């Protein structure tokens, strides 16, 4: 729970981001859920993590949506000769 | 008794006001005639309003116009201001709308200071 | 292109009058003002019919085969409606006042409350005909001695109960060969009985009293007739019972009194179901459903309608206009919904494909002026009277700016610039132009200029110049951005109200006090033309007048302007019940639309032989659903538009003919189809070779398509992919469209403006939805087998 | 003046907002038994729109604008009682 | 399978899981959930073509219309 | 404007190479956060689902 | 085949109008002696900043030309010509003089060289404005120059000014004056004669840029 | 009478002005 | 817009009169025989003249130029405009009728059929059907879309003049001998009718066209209906 | 012959063709009733309605 | 009330329960700013 308080702390940027996502990750996946549902007072800091990485989920969301515009000068470069 | 319209029109200080009424065609300045005006090279800038439209608008109508004060230049813009928006007030309560509007397009097409001056003064910047 | 008819009617919800279901519970219709309106609840939609009674709308039903309403006003106007394609059928004027109407249940025969009387009247056919006097009466009934306030029909049509103001509820046969059973007359509430209802198994009557009395009528012994064998009573405090119903087939009785609650009971036994209240204000009207499931009901004195489904304790619809108020309107940008922004000080956000007030919000504490989009339409703007103007978003929907003169001084008009950065506002009396900051909630500046008070604003959309005008005669042109603070005056003759700006930004359109439109040029300041519309406009003549009723200059002028998107059309509306549209490069009317005909309006018609007025104040296009938005005294106007049946084609010939243009696609040319198609530019003929054309060629045929049918194309598509099912063909065509013809359009950027909207809102509307929709479902299968919890 | 709102605001000034003396002291007509004609007729507008109930009372912020309309008998026997008739913009 | 009605299918998986997904999640790699969601996102995992469609397009046409 | 009108073989392949490698680095981070709020979203409703 | 008669009686007002007159009233010429019509700059990149589509009478259309930007570069040509050359000690405000020694200039190129005085004094805008210039470019001290573009706007500009102070250095104090000094000087910058103090002054200043690129 | 003349209201209107 | 009167003359020439005054405003000579069809658009930019030489002449009439002088090949003796859909019947004497429109000048629809010489002419309201009264006593309603009759009522009486409502409900049809106007009821909104030829693909023969429900099975679909059943399905608790 | 598109409604104008009309009381509104060539129409006697 | 119709143009008019007037039915707190949380 004090490495979850650093990666709530760390969560909320744009640089310090995805290393929290992937510490997260790595402890979402290599942990019992049981366990991290009754480590006391852990929801009091998750409640806090999901609306940010649900900013950033909208916001890689949207900038691999940009990304189409590589493949949109790759079919009119193609269509112009 | 018969159909007069009187319209006003001023340049810097210069007031121009003319009487348009049913004639047969005749336009007068102070009494003298519109071929005549006074500083000779801007007598076409006095003959415009009543060329962009022809004459056959000009053939049922005769116009007297007094003008006093203000220079010679803002004279004879007042003269145009004049003779242009009593054309159009003429026209608009006296023969059809359409024509009157027509008028108004052509001048507004032309320039606006035709019609309506810029009569507010200046920019404290 | 401009055969605008009258599609909907958001806003006032419910007005005065009797909600009716369908003959099922799918079509919800209502008696707003003067027409009425249907909800469509399953395929959840709305539309609000295109007849116009007289007088304010007083009696509503539709008959048990769905096929037939009539409405009838508050005088004796009888309209029937032919209510399956909606065109008016007859009109027939019933001779006095008219208090209730019910069609029996077989559909053959209607009942109507002329007063102290009552009318049977058996109804015309919808098969055969229009005939020319279709009304037969059947017969009438003057057993009482006050008015009758309410009828309810048996289940068979054999009897009807007539409940009235006079203490009687008197039970009438339909025919007089069996008239001999039984014309009684129950007495016994203390004051009015105001309901009366058969049982399933009618062999028991109740009836329901104005101080809350049940008394339940049954045939016992003591020939040996109608004793009264039990008694109820309600215990409201001070609140008499105001409408009723009683939906026999699963035995349920619905109550509204006259204090905004109501109750419901399960009536044999009288056991209180439910019980709930609405407001401080009586709830004026209930209906059931045939199937007993929903339940809806109407407050009159706010305008509130709620729709109840009581077994799942749960609503479906819920809405609530106003107590005639609408003073702005504002469309968003992605046009999918629209502010609107009620002289009562609230500000209400619909949605367009809906019917439904989605979002109130209620902050103002005086009246409201108007309210502005920006930046593609998801942060909205609201000018109050109060004293402020304020932000929105359509995200969270809550406020995050109050902008606030330090004076307490009203507002009159706002704008906003595209890069949403400043907000201007226009007051009535400090004479200025106040901007402030977005960003931080400051007063920027205190931007003066005029002489007089300013009365409607503009920000451009291209070099977003501000285009103030006021009652100097004056607009003024204002560059506020680098360095300069660039000011330029333009003068026109008369005053001035109700400025619009192109979509381009590159001319201002304006009205005026003496009746006419202009046109400016802005990199310029010559005109370009002034539309004269001082002559085609009917104010109404009023009833406090002394004068004629067209001379008298009430409201010749135009309080409201606005541009179309493609950047010609020009819609216009005044203080005066006259919608006018024009163009401006050839300055004609296109068309002039009266808004209402309500004579209970003062202004309203031309040769009548305080009160409420008729009135527009605010009209809008729609960024893309080609329908304009008005903003009357009623509520908010929608006239719409369709590809449908105006035959308008695009160069036809002899040879293009659905006919070929199928053989065509039969034949599989399919380029040569889609433009056979186009140019014949009908609806079927569109949507059925678009359809079938296969998949293994859209990019063949969105390649070697014309370059001059492709905004009609990218139109169709968008509003056709809004309301299809076909999503991944949609997005297969709309692929291959931008990728073969991507730089052609972005080199003509303009003329596609009014398409590349409507693609837009589809996929940030239902795509993009259903696209992260199915991002969650990945994301928690992932998670879900990914991870190990085994408690 | 804050508290002393208790005597000041009477029949005298809250019926001195009304269009017919504010007429009258504005000068727009002989006396107030012709100022209702006036205003019945339906000839005086305040702001941009014709006010004809002879019971409105004008604001303060609308005070400056409560003139004649365009197109008017009085408005132009005024006009060419003066003999400044321009007659370009309807009167 | 039949790519019919897909939106009302992805809600109705999404409310299940959201729903009692909890027992799912516990007793998590059983042979007979395990092989039932197992080929439910073998054929899931096909409908991210829209996924890949509504990224293109979304993109070129705010490319085509602002720059 | 002209990234399209150039005339390169090089170059489009270049595009082709940076437009696949940087969309599977933003798909793969995407998935990141995605797995990651879905699974915290669904700890925090079983703990309320226990003792709301 | 096609007609279309508007008029029917022969319009004469009561006041004898001028025939020049009436016969101006189809199709305005400047002066009434020349047509805008026919009149086309036969250089690029100088259209839209002179301004020959618009037939005016007299070259004394006092609109508000200056209280903006770029809104000095659609009053018209000649009335650009008229303004700019109006300026010295001796004369500000006689803009009538400035009007007047302005006709008898286009009205003796017309009797010399007939193509139609507008033409030649277009053409001679566009052959006057230079294209490229210098500037002092700082360098801490070094009168170092520099080479940039200019645009069309400073071209016209420069143009003109470049006309009329070169008619004032060529009948400051000498035999002829400054009507028939414009008329000669403006004569040989439309044939490009490079005899005139417009284009010496052109060749000067881009060959200066051409040394210093 | 200055003072009148620069507030002289100039929408003033009687009977008596006719003639 | 009602500010302008247009009369055909005898010998060709067309006058335009302004209204509201009687004064004349301008005069188109055109023709050499007489003319028989004058109209013109809601934009007050192009006017059809229709001279039974068998000519006619597009103008633009805010200029006073024209610009389309189309030759046919028969007399004609009415004209009729539809300016909601920019289109314009033409009687013939070769007993056609030739709908015409006002933008492209083509020769769009060319409709045979008639017997006699024709007599009444009407667009209807939304530009689907024209109907035309004919001298063998015949009324034919033509669908110019499919180019087609529909049906061909054989009155008694030869109708003479053949009007419809503004709103398409009506027509007003007067016959050579009773004193009254004949007043006939469409069935035409109350649902859709045929398109089928007669003489003495049912999605395009009865005019309208249901979706199907997919293409084929590779192609997702929505749910079929609304869309908010989503949104509720997803959030309803 | 017969249609089937229009069906005829109503001879409008049309008052009397020379058939002598009849009349007769429905109680209070007497109404009188005139032959059109083809179909016959019933007038009122107090207001001229139909 | 009283006030603005003497000096208005246009006419102005003016258990357990439950509200037909409110922000939002769908969002409902799950829609707040993540800095306010």
């Amino acid at each position: 729970i004090l490495l979850m308080k650093r990666c709530r702390d760390w969560n909320t940027n744009a640089k310090t981001h995805t290393i929290a996502q992937r510490t997260i990750r790595c402890i979402l996946m290599h942990h019992n859920i049981a366990k991290l549902s009754e480590i006391p007072g852990m929801v009091k800091i998750v409640d806090a993590i999901i609306p940010y990485t649900q900013r950033h989920f909208t916001r890689v969301d949207n900038l691999v949506e940009q990304s189409y515009i590589l493949d949109y000068a790759l079919v009119e470069m193609d269509k112009l000769f | 008794a018969v159909p007069s319209v009187q319209t006003f029109g001023k340049k810097k200080s210069a007031t121009a006001v003319a009487h348009v009424k049913a004639g047969k065609g005749l336009i007068k300045v102070n009494g003298s005639p519109i071929t005549l005006v006074e500083p000779e090279i801007l007598r076409f800038k006095v003959y415009e309003p009543l060329l962009l439209v022809g004459l056959d608008k000009f053939s049922n109508i005769d116009i007297r116009v007094r003008v006093t004060g203000g220079g010679h230049v803002s004279q004879v813009y007042a003269i145009r201001q004049a003779i242009a928006k009593g054309l159009v007030a003429y026209h608009q309560k006296y023969v059809d709308e359409q024509s009157k509007n027509e008028l108004k397009k052509a001048f507004t097409s032309y320039d606006r200071t035709l019609l309506i001056a810029d009569s507010r003064r200046p920019e404290p910047k | 292109k401009s055969d605008f008819k009258f599609s909907n009617l958001l806003g006032t919800v419910y007005r005065q009058g009797n909600i009716t279901f369908s003959d099922d519970g799918k079509q919800l219709l209502s008696p707003v003002g003067n027409r009425v309106s249907v909800f469509d609840l399953i395929n959840n939609k709305s539309f609000t019919f295109e007849y116009e009674h007289r007088k304010n709308i007083a009696a509503i039903d539709l008959n048990k085969q769905g096929t037939l309403l009539i409405s009838i006003d508050e005088d004796g106007r009888a309209i029937l409606v032919n209510f399956k394609a909606r065109n008016v059928l007859h009109h027939f004027n019933f001779k006095e006042k008219c208090s209730a109407v019910k069609f029996s249940p077989d559909g053959r025969l209607f009942a109507l409350a002329s007063g102290r009387f009552l009318q049977i009247w058996k109804t015309p056919d919808v098969n055969k005909d229009r005939q020319f006097a279709p009304f037969v009466r059947h017969r009438v009934h003057a057993g009482h001695f006050q008015d009758i306030t309410s009828l309810t029909w048996s289940q068979d049509s054999r009897f009807i109960l007539t409940t009235s103001k006079d203490l009687s509820a008197k039970i009438w046969s339909v025919d007089s060969e069996e008239k001999n059973l039984a014309a009684t007359t129950f007495n016994g509430h203390r004051d009015y009985v105001m309901g009366a209802f058969f049982s399933h198994d009618q062999e028991k009557i109740y009836t329901v009293s104005k101080d809350g009395a049940v008394f339940v009528w049954e045939f016992t012994k003591r020939k040996y007739s109608w004793r009264i064998t039990k008694k109820h009573f309600f215990y409201a405090n001070q609140a008499k019972v105001k409408c009723v119903t009683f939906h026999p087939a699963t035995r349920l009785l619905a109550v509204g009194f006259t204090s905004g609650e109501f109750r419901l009971y399960d009536l044999p036994d009288f056991t209180l179901i439910q019980q709930l209240s609405m407001g401080q204000n009586p709830v004026n009207t209930v209906s059931v459903n045939q199937t007993g499931e929903w339940l809806a009901f109407g407050s009159s004195k706010l305008g509130q309608l709620l729709v109840y489904e009581w077994q799942s304790e749960s609503y479906i619809l819920k809405q609530q206009g106003h107590f005639d108020s609408t003073n702005s309107l504002a469309y968003s940008p992605d046009g999918s919904r629209v502010v609107t922004a009620s002289e009562d000080g609230k500000i209400k956000v619909w949605d367009i494909t809906s019917g439904f007030c989605l979002a109130t919000f209620e902050e103002h504490t005086s009246s409201v002026t108007a309210v502005q989009f920006a930046k593609r339409g998801q942060v909205m703007f609201s000018s109050s009277l109060d004293g402020t103007v304020r932000a929105w978003d359509l995200i969270r929907y809550r406020n995050f700016r109050t902008f606030t003169g330090t004076e307490r001084i009203q507002f009159n008009c706002l704008a906003v610039d595209p890069s949403g950065e400043v907000v201007c506002a226009g007051s009535l009396d400090n004479f200025d132009i106040h901007v402030w900051s977005v960003q931080t909630g400051q007063l920027l500046d205190a931007l003066s200029g005029h002489e007089g008070p300013v009365s409607c604003l503009s920000f451009s959309q291209e070099n977003s110049v501000l285009a103030s005008a006021s009652w100097d005669k004056t607009i003024r042109i204002w560059s506020i951005f680098g360095r300069s603070q660039q000011v330029e005056p333009i003068e026109v003759y008369s005053d001035v109200l109700a400025l619009s700006m192109r979509p381009d930004g590159k001319e201002v359109a304006v009205s005026t006090l003496k009746g006419q439109i202009s046109i400016f040029n802005i990199e310029d300041a010559k005109q370009v033309g002034n539309i004269d519309c001082r002559k085609d406009i009917i104010s109404g003549r009023f009833n406090q007048d002394r004068f004629t009723a067209k001379n008298s200059e009430r409201s010749k002028f135009f309080t409201t302007i606005h541009y179309s998107f493609d950047g010609m059309a020009i819609v216009a509306g005044g203080n005066n019940n006259s919608i006018c549209l024009y163009d401006v490069p050839n300055e004609v009317l296109l068309k002039r639309f009266i808004v209402s005909r309500n004579m209970a309006l003062n202004g309203t018609l031309e040769f009548l032989n305080m009160r409420p007025e008729v009135r527009v104040t605010s009209v809008q296009f729609s960024p893309t659903a080609n329908a304009f938005a008005a903003a009357s005294t009623e509520g908010l106007l929608i006239y719409s538009t369709n590809d449908t049946i105006l035959f308008d084609p695009f160069d036809l010939d002899v040879d293009v003919t659905p006919h070929s243009t199928v053989e065509a696609l039969r034949e599989k040319q399919f380029l040569n189809a889609l433009v056979m198609a186009f140019r014949l530019n009908e609806e079927y003929l569109i949507n059925k070779v678009y359809e079938a054309i296969p998949i293994k060629e859209i990019p063949l045929v969105a390649s070697n398509i014309p370059a001059i049918y492709l905004p009609r194309i990218l139109k169709f598509i968008g509003d056709f992919a809004i309301e299809s099912q076909h999503i991944e063909f949609n997005l297969i065509w709309i692929k291959a469209l931008l990728s073969a013809s991507g730089g052609y359009i972005n080199e003509h950027k303009y003329l596609f403006s009014t398409a590349m909207r409507s693609i837009q809102r589809f996929i940030v509307r239902v795509a993009k939805e259903v696209v992260n929709t199915t991002t969650d479902n990945k994301y928690t299968y992932r998670f879900l087998v990914s991870t190990d919890g085994s408690m | 003046k804050i508290s002393d709102l208790e005597n000041k605001v009477t029949v005298s000034a809250i019926c001195r907002r009304r269009l017919p003396v504010i007429m009258h002291r504005l000068k727009m007509a002989e006396t107030i038994q012709d100022a209702v004609k006036f205003i019945e007729q339906g000839h005086v507008r305040v702001g941009p729109n014709l006010i004809n109930d002879p019971a409105y009372l004008v604001t303060r912020n609308m005070e400056d604008y409560v003139t004649w309309v365009d197109n008017s008998k009085i408005k132009k026997t005024l006009l060419r009682y003066r003999n400044q008739i321009d007659d370009f913009d309807f009167s | 399978k039949s790519n019919k009605n897909f939106e009302l299918y992805e809600t109705f998986m999404s409310l299940l899981f959201k729903a009692h997904g909890d027992v799912i999640h516990a007793n998590n790699k059983n042979q007979d959930i395990a092989s039932a969601l197992q080929n439910w996102e073998d054929v899931h995992k096909k409908e991210d073509r829209l996924d890949d469609l509504v990224k293109f397009c979304m993109g070129v046409a705010a490319f085509v219309t602002t720059a | 404007k002209e990234l399209v009108s150039q005339k390169n073989e090089e170059l489009k392949l270049q595009i082709n190479r940076v437009k696949t490698e940087l969309r599977s680095a933003l798909k793969s981070t995407e998935d990141d956060l995605g797995f990651n709020v879905q699974g915290l979203k669904f700890v925090k409703q079983q703990w309320n689902l226990r003792h709301n | 085949d096609f007609e279309v008669v508007e008029e029917f009686t022969p319009v004469v007002l009561a006041t004898p109008i001028p025939e020049e007159v009436q016969q101006a009233q189809t199709e305005i010429k400047l002066f009434n002696k020349w047509s805008f019509e026919e009149v086309e700059v036969k250089d690029a990149s100088l259209v839209d900043y002179v301004q020959v589509r618009q037939p005016i009478f007299v070259a004394h259309t006092a609109g508000r030309y200056a209280n903006k930007r770029f809104r000095k570069a659609q009053c018209p040509i000649i009335e650009r010509l008229t303004n700019s050359l109006m300026m010295n000690g001796r004369n500000n405000g006689k803009k009538l003089k400035a009007v007047r020694i302005i006709k008898h200039t286009l009205d003796i190129i017309n009797v010399l060289t007939d193509q139609n005085p507008i033409q030649v004094v277009v053409d001679a805008i566009t052959n006057t404005g230079p294209r490229e210039d210098t500037t002092r470019v700082g360098g801490g001290g070094a009168a170092r120059r520099q080479a940039v573009d200019v645009s069309p706007l400073r071209r016209v500009n420069q143009a003109i000014a470049l006309l009329t102070i070169g008619a004032r250095e060529a009948a400051f104090r000498n035999i002829k004056t400054i009507a028939e000094t414009l008329a000669e000087e403006l004569i040989n910058a439309a044939k490009g004669s490079s005899t005139s103090y417009a284009i010496k002054k052109k060749d000067e200043l881009e060959r200066v840029a051409k040394s210093n690129r | 009478l200055r003072e009148k003349a620069k507030e002289r209201n100039p929408d003033e209107y009687y009977h008596a002005m006719h003639s | 817009c009602g500010n302008f009167g247009f009369i055909g003359s005898s010998n060709g020439s067309i006058t335009i009169y302004n209204m509201q005054s009687g004064i004349l405003r301008k005069k188109y000579k055109l023709h050499k025989r007489a003319v028989t069809g004058i109209s013109l658009d809601g934009m007050n930019r192009k006017m059809v003249s229709c001279g039974l030489d068998g000519i006619v002449g597009f103008y633009d009439f805010n200029k006073s130029t024209l610009l389309g002088k189309l030759k046919l090949d028969a007399p004609i003796t009415a004209m009729v405009y539809h300016r909601s859909s920019d289109l314009f019947a033409l009687a013939l004497d070769d007993l056609s009728i030739v709908v015409i429109d006002a933008v492209t000048q083509r020769v769009v629809r060319q409709l045979w059929g008639h017997s006699n010489r024709i007599t009444a002419f009407d667009f209807s309201p939304e530009g689907r059907w024209i109907v035309s009264a004919s001298l063998d006593s015949t009324i034919r309603t033509w669908d110019l879309p499919t180019g087609g009759c529909i049906d061909g009522i054989i009155v008694d009486n030869v109708a003479t003049n053949v009007k419809f409502s503004p709103n398409g409900d009506l027509l007003a049809t007067t016959h050579v001998t009773g004193n009254g106007i004949c007043i006939w009821t469409n069935r035409a909104q109350f649902k859709t009718v045929s398109t089928r030829t007669i003489d003495e693909l049912n999605d395009i023969d009865f005019n309208t066209y249901t979706s199907l429900e997919q293409i084929d099975k590779e192609l997702l679909t929505l749910s079929i209906g609304p869309r908010s059943k989503m949104n509720t399905l997803l959030h309803l608790d | 012959k017969n249609s089937k598109i229009f069906s005829p409604f109503r001879i409008i104008g049309n008052v009397s063709n020379g058939v002598p009309f009849a009349t007769g009381t429905l109680g209070s509104t007497f109404y009188i009733v005139t032959c059109v060539g083809k179909t016959f129409q019933i007038y009122d006697a107090n207001t001229l309605h139909l | 009330y009283k006030l603005d119709v003497l000096s208005s143009v246009h006419f102005v008019p003016k258990t357990i329960s439950m509200e037909d007037a409110q922000p939002l039915y769908m969002s409902n707190a799950s829609s707040l700013a993540p800095q306010e949380i």
